[PDB]
């Protein structure tokens, strides 16, 4: 669904 | 004859060191939040939608320390933690809740929060009363902070939740976690705490599915409304839904 946030806060 | 492992030693203690990184007991930055408003058309929602991004934000942070979190795929990371923000945030909650008068007490007036303030921020009492059932329960387990962060570790790594692609994995990270749980309480918690105290904490992430489910029917409902999504922020509502 892609998630850019959670995707950057993961990182 | 139970003993705790070097290894589950190490995993207990990354574990408190990943929460009082991730959960200031001073509540400083609530400051920071906008204004909780108690007069009211959903008047406390600006400030839980802040209080709960934020605490998104620390659960994130927490669930990336979980020993074994890192070697999972991007894909099942984010499954996992949209599928648990909310029950990490109701299991972290714990620390705040007192019995007392049966709310959130962050530390001043401004920041104590009841019934009235969550129904205020859109929730009805489909989800409320037994959110404050669970709070109870889960604050008479009188857990050691060791088995507070495990059950919040072990909620987060769950091989159910819908969309996990390496079920085997998150399952073999879950119970290296469940059986460190289940080894400290034997050989760290005294009687009669110690009393079905396991079945106890899994029994409660069993109510947390429950709770889970109703929250996300009811964020749904409240996020429909535009005027209301346009007060929400952008990380609450990617994570729980845009
Ligand atoms: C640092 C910490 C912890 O982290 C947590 C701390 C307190 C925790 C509390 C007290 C407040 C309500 C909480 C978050 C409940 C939850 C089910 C409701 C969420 C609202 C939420 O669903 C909302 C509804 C709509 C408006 C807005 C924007 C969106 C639409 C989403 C909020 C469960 C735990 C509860 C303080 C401290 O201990």
């Amino acid at each position: 669904k892609n998630h850019p946030m959670l995707m950057n806060l993961l990182k | 004859r139970p003993k705790l492992s070097e290894e589950q030693q190490h995993i207990i203690a990354i574990l408190l060191d990943a929460h009082h990184k991730t959960y200031d007991p001073t509540y400083a930055d609530f400051r920071d939040f906008r204004p909780p408003v108690r007069m009211s058309p959903l008047s406390m929602l600006p400030h839980l939608a802040d209080l709960v991004s934020y605490s998104i934000q620390k659960v994130i942070g927490f669930a990336k320390m979980i020993p074994g979190f890192r070697d999972l795929t991007s894909d099942d990371q984010i499954v996992l933690l949209k599928s648990s923000a909310i029950e990490v945030i109701m299991l972290r909650s714990n620390q705040s809740f007192t019995m007392d008068d049966m709310s959130w007490d962050c530390g001043s007036q401004d920041y104590k929060y009841d019934v009235t303030d969550v129904s205020k921020a859109g929730h009805t009492l489909e989800l409320i009363e037994p959110l404050i059932k669970f709070q109870v329960g889960l604050k008479k387990l009188n857990l050691h902070e060791e088995e507070h962060v495990l059950l919040m570790a072990i909620c987060i790594v769950s091989p159910d939740r819908p969309g996990v692609q390496d079920a085997k994995l998150v399952e073999a990270i879950q119970d290296r976690l469940s059986n460190t749980l289940q080894t400290y309480i034997r050989c760290r918690h005294p009687p009669p705490g110690s009393h079905q105290l396991y079945a106890k904490m899994i029994q409660k992430l069993a109510d947390l599915r429950s709770l889970n489910e109703e929250h996300s029917k009811q964020y749904r409902s409240l996020s429909f409304q535009p005027e209301n999504s346009m007060k929400l922020t952008p990380l609450v509502l990617e994570v729980f839904g845009n």
